[PDB]
């Protein structure tokens, strides 16, 4: 169009330079609990046994029930000045990774367009592998590698409720006094409008 | 088995001589191009 | 490099052979659905006979240039799915990877 | 001691080179649910209100009990082949990050 | 405000000329040293 | 059977070097192949083996 678009190669290089200077934590107490928690659901959502999903599920209520009984007595635990900062930083790093491979998906479709045209050009019976793809109204560019992960990512993103759910929680978190200590203006602003840009991207 | 250590050196060399990311970094004018490109794409993605 | 190029050329030939099989399978599916909806008939059955003849000829051609995966299956209608899968598995991953590999090694021996 | 130890600069360079070739995706269906849940638990464990936590855990118990009621009838949902692969990849990436 | 685009180019140039990682990447023998060091440190961390 | 025939017909076209290239792979083509077979069983094989043996004796000896 007369315009230059970034590719994954540029995004990879930019990532290296940005990480070159001070970069957020990843070997933290947080993101260790997160991996604890991520492994939790995966096995609960992976076991084919009905009973195990029964067994592992009930206990969570038992543990979940007990905590509130403590809560009713006024046993609410504020995290810390420093612990909250780390959790905010970890959350920022995890969220920021959601837009990492948007460029990579576009590259795949460009290549798929490249490969598809070559097959049409390089195949000696064009009449066959043209109608089979023209009469159809499917994607015709079905790059099932990154490009179908994007299709799945789209389905989760388009779901309402939850997306507005984060946006309110984010501004709640960005409002915390320790949040300004953890992040800076640029990082705070980027995190706040994160869901908006994800939809635009 | 050194194949993982002899083949791998090949991949790095090929990556160094072929990947746009590494090529751009190794170029003696890398900071200028990256700074302009990063600033350009920071604001707009269309 | 020549070994890699032979791998890529075989993959390309396999995909080129497979595509006509997918086309003919789609046409067979259309005709079979028309016949099933109908259930005069003899003409539909003869069309299905011709389509199955073309199907099996394409299957034999695809098995012709194959060097593996299609060896398990046979040139019969019940083996259509596997062939179809192979085609996808090529257009996705065999052909691109191979191609990329080739375009890498070519520049490794020359530059 | 006569031995060479790596520094953070070398680790950064090695990370860049390794990410140069094919690398696992983070803009996936998974790692979006993960961020949902992480923000959820951060919000629940950051609030100073006791009553808000009361409500949060009670709602979670309600949903969890409903899920188990569904499970007892044999309504266990295997994720997928591709979905399982994606979740495994995301978990691998998240864990591997720990030693950075 | 262009300060974030001029100071940033300055930071990029400084990193390119000073940071061990970028210096190593830009060096014309980067693949060999990187491969050797990665192979060495893959097995032992003491 | 028709399917079977065509498949074997294809196999024939696998190995022929132009003996039946012009012919197709349809039952209408059955006679052509048959004729070729008889030729391969009447003059081609015998006379060509005789030529091979004559060469292997005049040469190599």
């Amino acid at each position: 169009d007369g315009r230059i678009f970034a590719t994954d190669a540029l995004e990879v290089a930019i990532t290296f330079v940005e990480s070159l200077d001070n970069r957020f934590m990843t070997s933290t107490a947080s993101r260790l609990s997160t991996v604890q928690r991520e492994i939790e659901n995966l096995e609960t959502r992976l076991n084919p046994n009905p009973a195990n999903r029964v067994a592992t599920l009930r206990r969570r209520i038992s543990e979940l029930e007990r905590e509130l009984q403590e809560a009713e007595a006024g046993h609410i635990e504020v995290l810390e000045t420093h612990q909250a900062v780390e959790h905010i930083r970890d959350v920022y790093n995890l969220a920021s990774s959601l837009r990492a491979d948007f460029r990579r998906v576009e590259d795949s479709w460009r290549e798929a367009d490249r490969a598809l045209r070559q097959s049409i050009i390089g195949e000696q019976y064009h009449r066959g592998d043209i109608v089979e793809r023209l009469l159809n109204d499917q994607d015709a560019l079905l790059n099932t590698p990154e490009g179908r992960v994007f299709d799945s990512f789209q389905q989760q993103l388009r779901q309402s409720s939850e997306l507005k759910a984060m946006s309110e929680r984010l501004r709640v978190i960005l409002s915390h006094p320790s949040a300004s200590d953890a992040l800076n203006r640029l990082q705070r602003h980027d995190l706040r409008w994160l869901v908006k840009r994800l939809v635009d991207e | 088995m050194e194949e993982n250590t002899r083949q791998r050196t090949e991949n790095y060399i090929s990556a160094k001589n072929q990947h746009p990311a590494w090529i751009l970094l190794a170029t003696r004018r890398a900071p200028l191009v990256l700074s302009c490109l990063k600033t350009l794409f920071e604001k707009s993605h269309d | 490099l020549t070994e890699i190029h032979q791998e890529l050329e075989t993959a390309r030939k396999q995909q080129q052979s497979l595509q006509p099989v997918a086309l003919s399978w789609e046409k067979y599916q259309k005709q079979e659905r028309q016949l099933a909806d109908w259930l005069e008939i003899e003409r539909v059955k003869a069309e299905l006979h011709r389509l199955n003849i073309e199907l099996t000829k394409r299957m034999s051609e695809a098995k012709r240039v194959d060097t593996g995966a299609l060896v398990e299956a046979g040139a019969d209608l019940d083996d259509i799915p596997v062939y179809l899968q192979r085609l996808q598995e090529l257009t996705e991953e065999a052909l691109p990877e191979k191609l990329n590999r080739f375009l890498d090694y070519l520049n490794r021996s020359s530059d």
